[PDB]
């Protein structure tokens, strides 16, 4: 009778689309359809694939324990095609979904909507991503925001707070769906299983895996979050993005938790682990503000993403390219952190911050390049907060980072690294390097690189760029920009 | 209900051998498309995890060190050889929520090919291990060890007794030398015991065409001495198959017969010399034939076609390539893989790469009492010969 | 015999500055077994059997170089004396900096730097690796050791040398080298121990991460790894040193019957 089609919400606890589809009385097919084709540039990555692959292994269970056949799926190149064979093969009355904010899922879905709508389908959506949808929150003359701050602020002094978790269905009604076939889907290529099957050593994706990173996070390096958030050389962060990605987590459970620790906390005196609330729910709500710029301001083509970068003159550099892939660099803290993308398929934000900016402010390739390979390598690549993430760091938000400048990677490395001890980790070799220049080695003089046992050029790479041509170059592109851009 | 979730290692020679040619005789040659499929099966799984069963391989290869090779062509002025590469042999982990008891009584078709890995000198020649082990858990607490060893590397005696050096090494226990320090070097028309084949490229199995199908049977001592009372016990069990399979074809009146015999065994221990030969039925009618007298065929009427095999230039497949064959293998210690303690309950040895003709392997069971014999035959055809037996 | 795991006592440069009674180690443990026993823990029970044996090879450090020390006639690894060690210093290098391509001994290799200790079976690994494939002279190797180990011990690194090189009838096999995969099994079954020190590899399947050389260029694509640029390629292969190690061998024991 009805549908519940997944995408993006692969749990079962607050998932409004299969919490409806159960309480509407009649039966209830939970499916999941493959269309990639559809994602054009956006189509998913190499490491996302696998972790679709275990996710929905996943979900099947949970919904199998809950009284299903299965999870019917679903390959096409055409959503609504694979969607409305199934309407039909599978019979149903209606179609259930929660709805997404990404420009592509904007209207691919409202084209879903009408031709479903046209061979007789009810469709509904339903809110599974976000505390407050982005039409919800406005300033005063009724206009979205621009930036995070006054966006933020309007959402923690909504009239209303973000609706509470719904439960799971207490079992669900699916009917046979013996005679209903499922299309075997393909993820990931046989050459390339036996590298993405050690994505395992570190994560393991599922509903239930991120309830259980929550209630750790909750009960351990939350309280410290205000202190610690910034550091990569520790599990200072929640380590649910992956798991947020794939809505495999309510948000706003996290949100309705984390209020509760907050309530308590602040009863307790402990005024530091009071403040970390707050500052863990920014981060929540810097996800908000993703798929608000998404919905609110999308990418046009009378203005791009990085449009302020138009005429920027990149520097246009395969080997370049290669060499920051494999973290050989030689800027240890980007070096480590290039090193652990590969390895894991997750980055501390900060270590994103200083992978990308070096990406674009010392090596100053195409942005396009790292936001393509970041989508290859991340768990967790998201559409929205990629872009966001990509805008912030090269000054295309007025909320983000300055363009004409370069970073010091010891002012990097003190704030994310201050005992080097992240560097150390990933980088073995510069073990014996001092904490005085293991962010810098190329500064050191020779006796202190002869005792740490390093021969910058063999042992460990030397600058691929220096700081000091790096710096130069990009004051001679933005001129070329400036002097390009008036005279147009 | 099958047997599932595999998962494969490998495992090499403790020491690394080096730049290092084995050099295998062309009697290895003659073999070059045969495949022997031996399955033990222990009461226990208890104790022989797989570590402790894996353990042992690595000085047990070093012993044997050309299993764990591969094989490559010579030029010539194309002869192969055996490349001295470690590549190892490839283990297979396998569990099946059967009880063993169950299925060992169960006259199943196809098991042997179950718990045996499937695959031989094959379209990647140059990378095709020479050896698998598979190693099936049971939920009885049984364990299951099925090798799946290359005709090329060695004989059943061969192959036998080098398993159980791995066992002698297994439970402590010294065995005694590997000999293969005399090398092989090397030496008309199509012998009438095999049969000519084409140009054989680089995968070395004959499509048979009818799918082929293994399946075996005890035979009592009470019909061993039955046997008697109407030449040894091998030849009157191989007279009583082969004109039970001539009532089912008919044209059954040639019939070559491998022998496992010791006394013609060189004492290097990666061999070839199981003894080959013509057994033909002129009097009359092997359908028409009764036992006692089949029997007596082939003792007397053997013909020594061995000698020539080898210096066959060409592929040939002698087991079910011409005639069907009879295995003469009784007499290999099968039942000797002892895990420390444990002797088998149960050993069945099968084949694949063996032509449409089928073969019989004639061997031992648990009390020396009597005799197992697997049969391989065009699958169609077990449907029969299981009635065509019953009678006997 | 695992490194992939704090399985050893970390006792070493202890017990080396006498900053930790071996009398105390062994009461303690010879109580404990007596616990055990009566617990019915025959596997613990058997473990201290052989923790008190490594005890021992430290007694016996002492006992060899009080009764049968070595200056002159018979000097440490006078055996091979008339060895035709290379000369190499390059190669010296590319072992000092854990480059040489074989992941089990650069591992080993960083983790002697890093923290000056290593787990027994791989002060073999990079010690075997060093006098049998790169065939340095081992008077070399010893003397990095002494510079990077923090349980320097002078009659322990005598054994421990003695040892590997088959100086003396307990120790190993002279013509013969260990299989990568065949030290890998037994010292690092899932390959985390070099994954963790050559992050490098991470993403290399367990199958190949001890030997990366012998892996189909689609796997090691797969894994981002490519000899020569990511992760080096074998600075001396096997085959072309066992090789040398017969020419080496055989041209000495011509130079022993000689004299
Ligand atoms: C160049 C660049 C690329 C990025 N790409 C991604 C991406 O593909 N996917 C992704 O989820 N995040 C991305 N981010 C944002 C940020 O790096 C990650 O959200 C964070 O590192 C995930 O770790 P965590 O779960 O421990 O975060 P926590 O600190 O534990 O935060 C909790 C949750 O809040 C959300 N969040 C936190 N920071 C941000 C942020 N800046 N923007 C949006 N949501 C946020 C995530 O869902 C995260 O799981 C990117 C940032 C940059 C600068
Ligand atoms: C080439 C080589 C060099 C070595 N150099 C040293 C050295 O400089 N100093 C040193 O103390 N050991 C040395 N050893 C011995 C051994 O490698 C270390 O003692 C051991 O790995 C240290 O780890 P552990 O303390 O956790 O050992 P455990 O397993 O905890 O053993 C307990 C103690 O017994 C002693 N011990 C154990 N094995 C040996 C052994 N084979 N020989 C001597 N004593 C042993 C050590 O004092 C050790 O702390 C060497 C071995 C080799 C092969």
């Amino acid at each position: 009778r009805i549908v519940v089609w997944f995408r993006r919400d692969l749990r079962v606890e607050d998932n409004p689309a299969l919490a409806a589809a159960a309480r509407a009385g009649g039966e209830v097919v939970p499916a999941y359809v493959w269309s990639p084709e559809e994602e054009g540039p956006y189509y998913p990555g190499r490491v996302s694939r696998w972790w679709i692959s275990q996710s929905l292994n996943h979900l099947d269970a949970s919904l199998r324990r809950l009284g299903a056949g299965k999870l019917v799926t679903r390959r096409s190149a055409d959503a609504a095609v694979a969607l409305l064979q199934l309407v039909r093969d599978t019979g149903a009355t209606h179609v259930y979904f929660n709805h997404l904010y990404d420009p592509i899922s904007l209207v691919r879905d409202r084209r879903l909507k009408e031709m479903l709508a046209a061979e007789g389908i009810v469709v509904q959506s339903f809110n599974s991503d976000l505390l407050y949808e982005p039409w919800e929150v406005v300033d005063d003359e009724g206009q979205p925001f621009t930036m995070f701050d006054p966006f933020w602020n309007r959402c923690l002094s909504m009239p209303y707070d973000p609706p509470a978790p719904l439960l799971p269905p207490k079992r669900i009604n699916s009917g046979d769906l013996s005679m209903c076939p499922s299309e075997d889907l393909i993820f990931e290529d046989e050459s390339e299983r036996g590298s993405n099957a050690l994505l395992a050593r570190a994560w393991t994706p599922g509903w239930q895996n991120a309830d259980k990173a929550l209630t750790a996070f909750l009960n351990g390096p939350l309280a410290d979050y205000s202190v610690n958030r910034k550091k990569a050389d520790s599990a200072s962060t929640s380590l649910l993005s992956p798991h947020l990605h794939f809505g495999e987590l309510s948000v706003r459970k996290v949100f309705h938790l984390v209020r509760m620790k907050q309530l308590v906390w602040s009863n307790e005196g402990n005024h530091a682990a009071e403040e970390s609330c707050t500052l863990f729910l920014r981060s929540i709500g810097l996800r908000e503000y993703s798929r608000y710029l998404s919905f609110n301001h999308p990418s046009s083509h009378e203005r791009p993403l990085l449009a302020h970068l138009r005429f920027f003159p990149w520097v246009v550099d395969e080997s370049y390219f290669k060499i920051w892939r494999q973290g050989r660099t030689g800027y240890p803290l980007v070096d480590a952190g290039m090193r652990e993308l590969w390895a894991t398929g997750w980055l501390h934000d900060r270590i994103r911050v200083v992978v990308a900016s070096f990406f674009v402010k010392v090596l100053q390739l195409p942005a396009r390049w790292g936001m393509k390979y970041f989508w290859d390598t991340l768990l967790d690549a998201d559409l929205e907060s990629d872009a966001l993430g990509w805008q912030y760091i090269t000054g295309s938000l007025p909320d983000g980072r300055e363009l004409d400048r370069i970073d010091n990677p010891q002012f990097e490395g003190y704030k994310f690294d201050p005992h080097g001890e992240y560097v150390r980790r990933w980088i073995p070799e510069l073990a014996r390097l001092p904490t005085e220049w293991i962010h810098h080695p190329w500064d050191a003089p020779v006796s202190v690189l002869q005792a740490a046992g390093i021969e910058l050029g063999s042992n460990y790479p030397l600058p691929i760029v220096e700081l000091d041509a790096a710096k130069g170059r990009l004051q001679a592109a933005l001129s070329e920009m400036w002097q390009l851009e008036a005279a147009s | 209900g099958a047997v599932h979730g595999h998962r494969l290692s490998t495992v090499v020679p403790s020491s690394v051998t080096g730049e290092v040619d084995y050099a295998l005789a062309d009697a290895d040659l003659a073999f070059k498309l045969h495949y022997l499929r031996g399955v033990y099966y222990y009461r226990s799984g208890d104790g022989l995890a797989t570590k402790v069963l894996k353990d042992p391989m690595f000085p047990w290869l070093d012993d044997h060190f050309p299993v764990a090779g591969r094989v490559r062509r010579a030029e010539a002025e194309r002869r192969p050889y055996i490349k001295c590469n470690d590549c190892g042999v490839r283990i297979v982990e396998a569990r099946c929520d059967r009880d063993m008891a169950e299925w060992i009584r169960d006259a199943a078709p196809g098991r042997i090919r179950q718990l045996c890995y499937d695959k031989v000198l094959g379209p990647e020649l140059f990378f095709s291990p020479l050896l698998y082990v598979q190693i099936t858990n049971f939920k009885c607490g049984g364990l299951a060890l099925g090798f799946s060893w290359a005709h090329l590397i060695g004989d059943i005696p061969s192959a036998a007794t080098c398993f159980n050096k791995w066992a002698q090494i297994l439970s402590g226990k010294k065995p005694e030398a590997t000999v293969l320090t005399p090398p092989n070097q090397p030496l008309p028309a199509a012998p009438r015991s095999v049969k000519q084949v084409g140009p054989m490229e680089d995968l070395w199995l004959v499509p048979a065409g009818r799918d082929m199908a293994c399946y075996s049977f005890h035979v009592s001592d009470a019909v061993l001495k039955k046997l008697h009372q109407q030449a040894g016990t091998f030849e009157l069990v191989s007279a009583l198959v082969w004109q039970a399979v001539a009532k089912i074809r008919g044209d059954v009146d040639t019939v070559t017969v491998v022998r496992a015999d010791a006394a013609a065994r060189s004492g290097k221990s990666l061999a070839n010399e199981m003894k080959v030969g013509y057994v033909e039925s002129a009097g009359s009618s092997p359908a028409k034939t009764d036992v006692a007298e089949l029997a007596a065929l082939l003792a007397k009427n053997v013909v020594d076609e061995t000698a020539a095999v080898a210096a066959f230039q060409g592929d040939v497949l002698v087991y079910g390539g011409a005639n069907l064959t009879l295995v003469d293998m009784e007499q290999v210690d099968l039942y000797g893989l002892e895990i420390k303690g444990q002797r088998p309950v149960y050993v069945e040895y099968g084949m694949d790469g063996v032509g449409d003709e089928g073969a019989v392997l004639v061997q031992p069971d648990a009390d020396g009492r009597g005799r197992l014999v697997t049969v391989v035959l065009p699958g169609d055809e077990i449907d029969s010969l299981r009635a065509a037996l019953g009678s006997a």
